[PDB]
């Protein structure tokens, strides 16, 4: 049951960015990353296939927010810039084991993951 | 070796997967939330039938999933 526990989480403001970075037990095919709101569903923000460094987003964040690898520090991490308020969330990062799979169509669905860690939370105030 | 990755294969009338790798996946797998059992020897998806695996009947829908687990 791979461990995953994210870190760089923080208070910022509008405009302003952080770094999260996510370290994994194992990689999984694909590392993801989710935020969740109060109130609100968790969405899938960026995905990375482990194999050949492929990246996806959500609409929302494309432009702003980099999701990379470090397969040495077993680390994932997103760059996340030009913040705005509706960015506050607690981000949580996941993966799968070996016999998991998603399609490009899937990949930023939470139900395509098996393994989460516990959030570090982001918030972004106006003034 | 054609280049292939991360999607379903749909052939005379038979449900292949292929990995990151462009090859076609066997035994059991969770593919976009779903579970499949792909043959060892033909690669195709257990599919529209009760089958034995490990000892164990299962049922596949006519697109190759397992119902429930």
């Amino acid at each position: 049951e791979v461990q995953l526990v994210e870190s760089g989480g923080g208070s910022v403001q509008a405009g302003g960015s952080l770094r999260l970075s996510c370290a994994a037990s194992a990689f999984g095919n694909y590392m993801g990353w989710f935020r969740q709101a109060p109130g609100k569903e968790r969405e899938g923000v960026a995905a990375i296939r482990t194999g050949g460094g492929s990246t996806y987003y959500t609409d929302s964040v494309k432009g702003r927010f980099t999701i990379s690898q470090d397969k040495a520090k077993n680390t994932v991490y997103l760059q996340m810039n030009s913040l705005k308020p509706e960015d506050t969330a607690m981000y949580v990062c996941a993966t799968a084991g070996d016999r998991w799979h998603a399609t490009d169509a899937f990949i930023l669905r939470d139900f395509v993951y098996e393994y989460w860690g516990q959030g570090t939370q982001v918030t972004v105030s106006s003034a | 070796a054609i280049r292939y990755q991360n999607r379903f294969l749909h052939l005379l009338g038979k449900i292949y997967y292929f990995g990151n790798n462009s090859k076609a996946v066997t035994g059991w797998q969770t593919i976009n939330g779903k579970v499949y059992y792909f043959m060892p020897d033909t690669a195709m998806a257990a599919a529209g039938g009760l089958f034995e695996i490990d000892g164990v009947i299962y049922f596949f829908g006519v697109d190759g999933v397992k119902a429930m687990g």
